[PDB]
């Protein structure tokens, strides 16, 4: 449906992905209320890194929500591949730290489930492998999304970038179809962790 | 049952992220039409 329009398509799938991540940080603090006595061990820096992470990304949806009604404002105007691009930019970002804060969520059922659980059955050994290879292949996406950043905003002052354009489409498109995997694997995880303990 | 209502959220999102990420790219092969 065009490329303004899909962008509106990859902005909500990231709010919605937000939701849920915040859903997930919920579980996550009930289960430390349970097993864990205090900020030790990582979790008072754990706590105020989800906060600082959590404002940030409500911050750059709200500039992308602003970018995307500007893009489509214009729409007939035709001019704008700058526009297109910005938004590239700003869902990248708002990616980014999602990915950060999916990080945090990671490490925090981790830190958990080391204390209460072996690591070595009921789907743990696969879950490790999983989250793992989720986080190299969305690292590696980000770092491909970067350099077409680069290119795109370049291609842009010369004879054209189109090509470019769609391709970044592509990138964040998968970034955020593996960040769904790995919010997935984090839900898992907290379920097998409130089963037991809670 | 408020677990069984935040795995409620959590599957009622996750459906609407998978209907987003089909509609985007069901999107991406006509941008790759217009390529
Ligand atoms: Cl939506």
């Amino acid at each position: 449906s065009g490329i303004v329009q899909q962008q509106n398509n990859l902005l909500r799938a990231i709010e919605a992905q937000q939701h849920l991540l915040q859903l997930t940080v919920w579980g996550i603090k009930q289960l430390q209320a349970r097993i864990l006595s205090g900020g030790s061990g990582g979790w008072m820096e754990w706590d105020r890194e989800i906060n600082n992470y959590t404002s940030l990304i409500h911050s750059l949806i709200e500039e992308s929500q602003n970018q995307q009604e500007k893009n489509e404002q214009e729409l007939l105007g035709g001019s704008g591949g700058s526009g297109i691009v910005q938004q590239q930019n700003n869902l990248l970002r708002a990616i980014e730290a999602q990915q950060h804060l999916l990080q945090l969520t990671v490490w925090g059922i981790k830190q958990l489930q080391a204390r209460i659980l072996s690591g070595g059955s009921g789907g743990w050994m696969e879950w490790d492998r999983e989250i793992n290879n989720y986080t190299s292949l969305i690292h590696s996406l980000i770092e491909e999304s970067q350099n077409q950043q680069e290119k795109n905003e370049q291609e842009l002052l010369g004879g054209s970038g189109g090509s470019g354009i769609v391709q970044q489409q592509n990138n964040l498109l998968r970034a955020i179809e593996a960040q769904q995997h790995l919010l997935q694997l984090t839900v898992w995880g907290i379920k097998q962790l409130q089963a037991r303990i809670l | 049952x408020t677990w069984e209502x935040w795995d409620x959220a959590i599957a009622e999102y996750a459906a609407r992220i998978e209907a987003l990420i089909r509609a985007a790219q069901e999107q991406q092969e006509k941008n790759e039409x217009a390529l």
